[PDB]
This record gives structure tokens, C-alpha cells and sequence, in this order.
């Protein structure tokens, strides 16, 4: 669920 | 962002929009006349930024500009470990010419103080779940290295600091990635990630610390 703020998020839980 | 409000026009003047085919993916920071600072997970092969702007419609932004950029330089440990190190310099295919609404920011040289409230700006989500006409600004709260490793570990690192999570919901969100955290007028962090969704009460955003990256950051410039 760790996900950055990009357009579209990555996302790491 | 998350429970701002517009910023006044043209007073980021740092701010850049990366922008590929027509659309937003990121922001970065001017600091200095050839170099835009991001996020290193904005990473692409080239870029197209957008400088002056306030919404993100160079045809309607009388000073804005629209570079392009092929070359960027990723910190080299960028995500060794996960997440950690998080930023990248992107050099403009030539040097803006500053103005009244293109300027660089002086990055931070010291770390983050617990507790000061600093501005974060960008075009990223709002509250209501859409994307902004015009640049959004609101400011968060730095939170103890103590509160963020806890919600984090062990993905935590010190090029990592936490901000936000007040009763108030603001954050940065999607899009958001890259622009500036603003302490004591300096560069203090980039956007980085969070936990989903953004704005969650006692669950602060996670910024790059760019305290522990001056050196790295001039020397890539000089080089």
C-alpha cells in the first residue's frame, strides 16, 4: 500500500 | 493536494510540470537555470516541462515555457533500498531565462525541524477526487523521525521525512509527486509517496529528504 504520487501511482503493503 | 487552495498566480515560481503526450505524470522543482529536481520514480526517457505556469495551459500563461528534456540523472542508489533516495535532476535541453515567474529555489541545507509547517504545491488530486485547473497550495506539518519510522519501518530511511497527517486531511496526492515541501522559505523535500488513500488522519506523506543530498545535487550540476 506504499504508493507514490506519480500519474499512475506506483504502488510497493 | 489534498485540502489546499489555489496558490496565488505565479508565486512558485520554481514549479515544473512534466508533462508527456499532453498530460501530467509529475512535477519537478527549478533549482537552478539548466536543472529540474524530481522524484526519481518520475523518471522517463524524455521529458516535456512546463515552466511559469499556473494552470497547466502554456497557450493561456503569458511567461510560461514548455522544455524539452532528454537527459536526466537518477541518484544512483535510488530505491537500494526500496523506496529510499528518491530524486533525480533532469537537464533542460538549454537554461530558462528566469523572470518574475520562473525562478530557481535555494535548496535546504539543513534537516527538517519536527513540527514546522511548510507548503507543498502541485496539480496533483484534490479532495473531491478530481485534478485542479490551477496550481494548488496547502501546507503540512513536519512529523518526529520517531512517529515516521514507525508508520514506515522497515522501509524508513533518513533520505526519507514524514509531514502531515493532521486532523485537517492535508496532504499531497496523486500527480503531486516531485513538487516542492517548502520549510523556512527553502527546499526542503520533494513529493514522494504515502500510504493510500492520501489524507488519512495520523498517517503523513512521505517526502525526500533533500538535507542529505546538497552535495550529490552540485555535484551532478558541476559535472
Amino acid at each position: 500500500g506504499r504508493c507514490t504520487k506519480s500519474i499512475p501511482p506506483i504502488c510497493f503493503d | 493536494i489534498i485540502n489546499g487552495e489555489d496558490c496565488s498566480p505565479h508565486s512558485q515560481p520554481w514549479q515544473a510540470a512534466l508533462v508527456m503526450e499532453n498530460e501530467l505524470f509529475c512535477s519537478g522543482v527549478l533549482v537552478h537555470p539548466q536543472w529540474v529536481l524530481s522524484a526519481a520514480h518520475c523518471f522517463q526517457n524524455s521529458y516535456t516541462i512546463g515552466l511559469g505556469l499556473h494552470s497547466l495551459e502554456a497557450d493561456q500563461e503569458p511567461g510560461s515555457q514548455m522544455v524539452e528534456a532528454s537527459l536526466s540523472v537518477r541518484h544512483p542508489e535510488y530505491n537500494r533500498p526500496l523506496l529510499a533516495n528518491d530524486l533525480m535532476l533532469i537537464k533542460l535541453d538549454e537554461s530558462v531565462s528566469e523572470s518574475d515567474t520562473i525562478r530557481s529555489i535555494s535548496i535546504a541545507s539543513q534537516c527538517p525541524t519536527a513540527g514546522n509547517s511548510c507548503l507543498v504545491s502541485g496539480w496533483g488530486l484534490l479532495a473531491n477526487g478530481r485534478m485542479p485547473t490551477v496550481l494548488q497550495c496547502v501546507n503540512v506539518s513536519v512529523v518526529s523521525e520517531e512517529v515516521c519510522s514507525k508508520l514506515y519501518d522497515p522501509l524508513y530511511h533518513p533520505s526519507m521525512f514524514c509531514a502531515g497527517g493532521g486532523q485537517d486531511q492535508k496532504d499531497s496526492c496523486n500527480g503531486d509527486s516531485g513538487g516542492p515541501l517548502i520549510c523556512n522559505g527553502y527546499l526542503q523535500g520533494l513529493v514522494s509517496f504515502g500510504k493510500a488513500p492520501c489524507g488519512q488522519v495520523g498517517v503523513p506523506g512521505v517526502y525526500t529528504n533533500l538535507c542529505k543530498f546538497t552535495e550529490w545535487i552540485e555535484k551532478t550540476v558541476q559535472a
